[PDB]
């Protein structure tokens, strides 16, 4: 195992654990002439990056076809590449990554959100009187006295609100 | 009315920038998507990058991780740098390459 010395300035197109015998340059540098030719056979290795960065992806390899392109939610299932043996367990952006000979996603969605009184306001609007009348009126009776006294003060509420003609949204 | 904790859920979002978790959402943080808990804008930011961190690394110092490799939040990815993050790890630039060549 000679380890060979790659200054920083030269570049090294060769990932982690790959086959490499004695007619493969491994350190391609971006100078040419001098830059390492393939020393004997084996596999190869990578010691002390400047940058050990982790990533929120889950790591998807293929070994040919690409259907999907860069920059798409892909829901938990749908197929990211090599034909249909590859698919997606999280939504996000996809970035495909040919030179490592693998397709990521990185954990995302198009999650509403909003702050301030705004915030509530739509919240309010979307609140179904209705729905949670009958929920909460099932709330108080079948739980017990840890539910009860909830569904108690609850219901009265929004019951007032109903028999008002004032929608909460006002508040 | 809208079943939030009575008193601080309420002024914590009601004038600070704490995003209300109001329709949609089902990827997590450790537990299922929340359907009317509010997670404070830190929780909130720390979803998105929620994993990406570059943490740089002095010269001489290699590693704990071989390149693309899930790591566990506190996990000492180097021998000086402990990660604040899970995910998988990866690697940048290479300096030093130590494998059996016949």
């Amino acid at each position: 195992p000679k380890d060979y010395r790659v200054q920083p300035h030269m570049n090294v197109v060769v990932p982690e654990g790959a086959r490499v015998e004695a007619g493969d340059k491994i350190v391609a540098a971006i100078d040419p002439e001098e830059e390492v030719i393939a020393e004997a056979e084996g596999v190869v290795h990578l010691h002390e990056p400047a940058s050990i960065l982790v990533v929120k992806a889950r790591v998807y390899p293929f070994e040919d076809d690409v259907e999907v392109s860069t920059g798409d939610r892909v829901a938990p299932g749908d197929v990211l590449a090599d034909g249909g043996k590859v698919k997606s367990d999280v939504y996000g952006r996809v970035e495909v990554d040919l030179v490592r000979n693998v397709v990521r996603v990185v954990e995302s969605y198009d999650i509403d959100a909003r702050m301030g009184a705004e915030a509530i306001q739509q919240l309010l609007k979307e609140l179904d009187l209705e729905a949670l009348e009958k929920e909460l009126l099932e709330e108080m009776k079948h739980p017990s006295r840890a539910r009860r006294a909830k569904a108690r003060k609850r219901l009265e509420v929004v019951r007032a609100f109903l028999d008002s003609g004032n929608r909460p949204e006002w508040m | 009315l809208l079943d939030l904790s009575a008193t601080e859920l309420e002024q914590v979002l009601y004038f600070s920038k704490y995003i209300v978790l109001d329709p949609k959402g089902a990827i997590l943080n450790g537990v299922p998507v929340e359907k009317r808990q509010l997670l404070t804008d830190e929780e909130y930011r720390e979803l998105r990058y929620g994993k990406q961190e570059t943490y740089p690394l002095p010269p001489g110092v290699d590693a704990l991780v071989k390149d693309g490799e899930e790591v566990v939040k506190g996990q000492e990815l180097a021998p000086g740098v402990v990660s604040r993050l899970d995910g998988v790890a990866l690697y940048r630039f290479p300096r030093r390459v130590r494998v059996e060549y016949v």
